[PDB]
RNA sequence: AAAUUGCCGGGAGGGAAGCGGAUGGGGGCCGGCGAUGCGCCCCGGCGCUCGGGGCGUGGACUGUUGUCGGCCGCGCCGGCGGCCAAAGCCCGGGGGCUCCGCGCCCCCGGCAGCCGUCGUCGGCACGGCCGGUACCCGCGCGCCGAAAGGCGUGCCCCUCGGGGCACUGCGCUGCAACGCCCUGCGGGCUCUCCAUCCGACCCGUC
RNA sequence: GUAAGCAGAACUGGCGAUGCGGGAUGAACCGGAAGCCGGGUUACGGUGCCCAACUGCGCGCUAACCUAGAACCCACAAAGG
RNA sequence: AUCAACUAGCCCCGAAAAUGGAUGGCGCUGAAGCGCGCGACCCACACCCGGCCAUCUGGGCGAGUGCCAUGCCCCGAUGAG
């Protein structure tokens, strides 16, 4: 946990580090695209298309208000563009990831939903991963890791409350002035009052 | 910093520190003694049919009510509640059993020594100058019962033989009064009108908004 | 304080491609009402544009602008493009406003008032502090001058808070400009 | 609209230039929320939407009745006083114990008949004519609409209220009076009182 | 009002029953909606948040000497911007008890 | 609380020249607007 | 037996009544509706049970408060990072306008007080609902302390203030304080009538 | 088919079999699907009264001497001045 | 300082039906209308936490101090017809 903190600050400096290095030599610097989505349904399980309910179970989205993580990559992208009025998606962060964890962190252990208030559950759900607490997982989620396929069906889906002060028009989308598709760093305005 | 008191409590170090294992490595060797197998009783009169469970010493030892910040030996509290709702009266100090003790005092306001619990009191910005005063004979046996009997009903040939006798607070109560009430007095008089004050008793005349009213 | 709208300045280019393997670079002056809005309508434009689009496209930056001197008061004109009911239209508006994003935000609602046309509908063409001495339009120009004065025509009375607010007060106000 | 709260045993109300709709509905929550209130100068309603259009509305109202039996369908009442009750339960549930209540707490009088007289008329902000309309738009009056639909008593009214203008004017002057001497008296026991009246001072004016 | 009858302090304010937490075609009885007197916006009542309450009315029957009775209840939260205020009471109010006066003590005080 | 050397000198003036030079350089391709020299029908409204 | 009718006593009624959910007001009815018994002791005879006193206690229901957890809402404050952060404030310099909103507009360079957005770290105060312990907590095996709690040794860190880490064992382990009433005009009822708010079209059927 | 609350087809969903919150009322429109309860927060829809929520903070437009105008379906109005 | 055309916002004309009549009603005119916003609030059997019922899955309980074993205890999800 020391060493995944100390490489959190390291990466956040250093983000600053090279923009302001682009700035001072003349160009600009491109961040480096998410690798990471957070997902969570906005819409109930009434009056679907059969092809988008197979694409919220095959998410693991099957109830209003759930959250999911998900790797970026144009084989779910592309999953999410099928379905974007069904979903608000965008950037996790370092605090709504890891307190997602914390405070709502289940564990698919066995078929069972189990509470992660313990270090123990990780030892039985993995540790053939090299993932042994709390900090490992939210570190190896976060950061996508060698192993994040494992360590995001080990979790269940978060089952959030609903959006505190309100939601705005789930009809459109969040650019035109609702709240589907990508609102890519907003997740974490929405999650503090989704949690 | 609750958070930091709850670490620095929570570290196993610092429960060492506590729990004291130092000082049982004193008597008991350079080694934490053994137990052993106390209750040698054998000698049960009774069997309960259901499964045996005996009483519990609760081990468990619940913090101490706390005290409002604005609440300073020599404040001048408003009661709220009970027969005394509205008097003016001062706060002597907190008892030892949680609830806060009050005085009149009982020659002006004719409220006695008496326990008040805290939620029904309010805190007023005002300050008497207490320390002169003995308050260290007061405690909870000062104020234990030891309620009567139960075959006593109350008829209407005591209703009032009652009122005409004075089988009552006893004397010592009486006295006790007077030294609280005269070494309170001389230090309430150094404050001008402060008499006048706790004479009278607070009301909410119309157009009194009690959230708008400092206190 | 919060300003509903913002003025970005986003910049993209198409994809790297092993013909031309340095795309051209493409800046543009957004008004969206946060990042993620103003990069959906960056796209926008250069899809109608420049014929590149977000697939075949790659976002470069998008930064915020600010306003130099919010503590004084500038002559804006937005030249602007609109759909209204049967057409498109092109119009100049001229606004006096401590910001250039308070005078965009006052425009859109002046627009969505006169016209019906809604935030979708209107595209900004250009935006310029005006100076005066030039202004063209009068609701402008007749603020052009020292020694201004006149008086508060309409103005509401209302307990300066909620709390003391009471339905039934005994006198008649006292109202005088 | 929430209801003011008050304690008072009854609240009477100056309806001089205020709205009626809006006098009506703030009314009409003062009587849901139980308080008895008494509407008086009734008859001095201001409405928005010009003599004509109230005239022209009026009308269509009274065309309105029943075919098989005419004195069973509405009732086009002309009073002042009625027909602001009769828009204050168009506001209040009257088909219901709960509304028929709440219309008993209702007493609506043209001008001001005794014991009102002698009784501070409390009118309400939120609905006068002159922070309710922007100076410059027709309006009409209750009275003037209800005179021109066959309410007969408006020069009795007038009698009335220019009786009683004149005996308030009196009584007026008399607290002029009153009030001179009283500020008299004021001074009398300041100038007599030095620094044992400080206190009020940082908290007078 | 000058040499009066009647109760000489008043240690609690007026407030009056306004009905039932209710959606259009809902009422819910567990929870009342109390005016207090001198209240206007959501912040005050967050200070009476909490300071118990008392539906005071009169049977028909004299118990325990009295006609007058006493239902307990406190002020839990608000409820809209205008000082309403949400009161949970030990037993649900008669529906007849909207429109009259309720006490709202201080005892639960700070 | 008692004014010791709270951050003190972090940076040479030299190079602190140069990093606000950047920052205005990169200020003015921000604010800098098209010349709008494609127009040729709408030169007047545009007012170029 | 019901349908149905009469008499007596009660109840209520502005073009239906009946029914569901709330309590409230009447009734009518419930003492397993609600307890007085446990431990310690001394006789006085019959270590054990009963007769007497002393003893610490203990009960249906209900109430308030405290403290721990859980969840939740609400308000206040502080610090930091990011932006070219700008700006006002203090100092400087440079342009264009020509009688002009004119002692005007624009721009750059120094500064060392407060002050937008986005992100983040933390502090506090109030309150709601539930829970009250065989495991997480907690208590004893030492002392001081009414008590919250303080107290040992050795190694690392800053070296002020103090902070971090450590050796670790046996056991035990259903949170408390005080009330109200106890045959009462009491308590509460799933029964009856009535009022009030909300809901509510008459069932079987094609 | 002139059109149809018309007849016949395609992909999907709903109703039928379904309550519940909103659209005043409506089988299929909008939200949403359900064991019985307490607490919190919402979706659609709104905050003048009926009716729980602001006569809240802003900016304009409209004056209707025709029932001014006021909810996706929707309960319509045109050409033209 | 002025003239003409064009354009589009609200409003007006265009605009006629039979029981009395329907923005849902009253009413509304620095709106309680129309267009665009900003806070907060109010509102489902929806969403989160907690109690309990049932169903379904997965477990524990014998040289038995041992159990309606068809029983008891534990974990997880779910509940429309
Ligand atoms: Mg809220
Ligand atoms: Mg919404
Ligand atoms: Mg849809
Ligand atoms: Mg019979
Ligand atoms: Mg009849
Ligand atoms: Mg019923
Ligand atoms: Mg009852
Ligand atoms: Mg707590
Ligand atoms: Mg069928
Ligand atoms: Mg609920
Ligand atoms: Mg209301
Ligand atoms: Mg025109």
């Amino acid at each position: 946990a020391e060493q995944y903190a100390g490489e959190y600050e390291a990466q956040d400096k250093e983000l600053v580090q090279l923009k302001r290095e682009a700035r001072m030599k003349g160009g600009f610097y491109v961040s480096p695209e998410a690798k990471l989505l957070f997902v969570v349904r906005i819409r109930g399980i009434n009056a679907m298309h059969p092809k988008t309910k197979k694409i919220l179970q095959l998410l693991r989205l099957r109830q209003i208000f759930n959250g999911v993580f998900l790797k970026v990559n144009k084989a779910t992208i592309n999953m999410l563009r099928r379905v974007e009025p069904y979903v608000a998606y965008g950037y996790p962060n370092l605090k709504s990831v890891r307190e997602l964890i914390y405070k709502r962190g289940y564990g698919k252990l066995n078929k069972q939903r189990i509470p992660l208030a313990n270090n123990k559950v990780i030892e039985e759900g993995l540790g053939k991963h090299n993932i042994i607490c709390i900090e490992d997982l939210v570190h190896e989620i976060l950061t996508v890791g060698p192993h994040f396929k494992e360590a995001n069906n080990f979790l269940w889906p978060f089952k959030l409350k609903a959006p505190l002060g309100g939601l705005k028009k789930k009809r459109n989308h969040y650019v035109e002035g609702g709240d589907a598709g990508n609102r890519e760093n907003y997740i974490n305005q929405l999650v503090r009052r989704m949690n | 910093s609750k958070m930091a008191l709850g670490i620095k409590r929570a570290s196993r170090s610092h429960t060492y520190h506590r729990r004291g294992l130092w000082a049982i490595k004193a008597k008991h060797g350079g080694a934490l003694p053994k137990a052993e197998k106390p209750a040698a009783v054998a000698e049960p009169k009774f069997y309960p049919a259901d499964d045996v469970k005996p009483r519990t010493v609760s081990t468990r030892k619940p913090h101490p009510t706390k005290l409002r910040s604005t609440i300073t030996p020599g404040t001048v509290l408003i009661l709220l509640a009970g027969r005394y709702m509205g008097k003016r009266v001062v706060f002597l100090k907190q008892l030892q059993s949680g609830l806060l003790l009050i005085t009149g005092p009982f020659k002006i306001n004719g409220v006695p020594i008496r326990r008040v619990n805290q939620a029904y009191v309010i805190a007023t910005s005002t300050k008497v100058d207490i320390s002169k005063v003995n308050v260290q004979k007061f405690d909870d046996k000062y104020f234990a019962r030891e309620k009567k009997t139960r075959a006593k009903k109350t008829e209407g040939e005591l209703f009032e033989s009652d009122k005409e006798a004075t089988k009552n607070l006893p004397d010592f109560k009486k006295d006790d009064q007077k030294v609280i009430d005269a070494e309170l007095i001389k230090a309430i008089d150094a404050v001008p009108d402060l008499k006048n004050y706790l004479g009278a008793r607070f009301s909410l005349r119309d157009g009194d908004k009690p959230h708008e009213m400092t206190f | 304080v919060a300003f509903r709208f913002h003025q970005y300045q986003v910049v993209g280019r198409a994809l790297p491609t092993p013909g031309d393997e340095q795309p051209k670079i493409y800046r543009m002056k957004l008004w969206a009402t946060n990042e993620v809005r103003a990069k959906s309508k960056f796209w926008y434009f250069l899809r109608k544009l420049k014929k590149v689009k977000k697939s075949n496209g790659q976002m470069l930056a998008i930064n915020e602008i600010f306003e130099k001197n919010p503590t004084t008061i500038k002559n804006y004109g937005i030249w602007l493009r609109y759909q209204s009911r049967t057409g498109y239209h092109n119009m100049y508006k001229e606004y006096r406003d401590t910001t250039l994003n308070g005078a965009v935000e006052q425009m859109y609602t002046e627009m969505a008032s006169r016209h019906r046309v809604r935030s979708p509908c209107i595209q900004i063409i250009k935006t310029a502090t005006v100076n005066f001495k030039l202004c063209k339009r009068d609701n402008t120009k007749q603020f052009h001058n020292s020694k201004i004065k006149f008086p508060l025509v309409y103005q509401k009375v209302r307990p300066p808070t909620r709390k003391l607010k009471t339905t039934y007060k005994a006198t008649r106000p006292n109202l005088f400009m | 609209v929430s209801g003011s709260g008050v304690c008072a045993k009854r609240v009477v109300v100056d309806a001089r230039h205020h709205m009626l709709g809006r006098l009506a509905s703030i009314v009409a929550k003062e009587l849901l929320n139980g308080q008895r209130v008494v509407v008086v100068r009734c008859e001095e309603i201001c409405m928005s939407g010009g003599l004509v259009r109230q005239k022209m509305k009026y009308l269509r109202f009274l065309r309105k009745r029943m075919n098989t039996k005419p004195s069973h369908g509405p009732i086009h009442f002309r009073a002042p006083a009625k027909i602001l009750w009769r828009t204050i339960r168009g506001m209040i549930p009257h088909k219901t114990a709960r509304g028929e209540a709440a219309l008993a707490r209702l007493k609506a009088y043209e001008g001001v008949p005794p014991p009102y007289d002698r009784t501070k008329r409390m009118v309400i902000p939120d609905a006068l004519k002159v922070l309710r309309l922007q100076p410059g738009h027709r309006y009409c009056l209750l009275g003037q609409l209800s005179k021109e639909v066959g309410w007969n008593y408006a020069d009795t009214i007038r009698e009335l209220e220019e009786k009683r203008k004149e005996k308030a004017k009196v009584s007026y002057d008399r607290r002029k009076q009153l009030a001179k001497l009283r500020v008299k008296a004021e001074k009398a026991a300041e100038e007599k009182l030095g620094t044992q009246l400080e206190i009020l001072a940082p908290i007078k004016y | 009002v000058k040499g009066r009858t009647g109760q000489r302090v008043r240690l609690y304010v007026r407030g009056t029953i306004l009905g039932y937490k209710r959606s259009k075609s809902n009422q819910y009885e567990t929870a009342s909606l109390v005016q207090i007197e001198g209240v206007n916006t959501r912040e005050d009542v967050a200070w009476y948040g909490g300071k118990r309450m008392a539906y005071v009315y009169k049977a028909k029957t004299k118990s325990n000497g009295t006609h007058y009775r006493c239902i307990w209840g406190k002020v839990s939260r608000p409820h809209g911007n205008t000082g309403v205020v949400r009161a949970k009471f030990t037993s649900n109010l008669p529906a007849e008890a909207m429109g009259k006066k309720v006490r709202v003590f201080m005892y639960p005080s700070s | 609380k008692e004014k010791i050397n709270s951050k003190r000198t972090k940076l040479s003036a030299e190079e602190a020249s140069k990093i606000k030079a950047a920052g205005k350089a990169w200020y003015q391709t921000m604010i800098s607007d098209s010349d709008y020299t494609e127009f040729d029908v709408f030169s007047k409204w545009l007012g170029v």
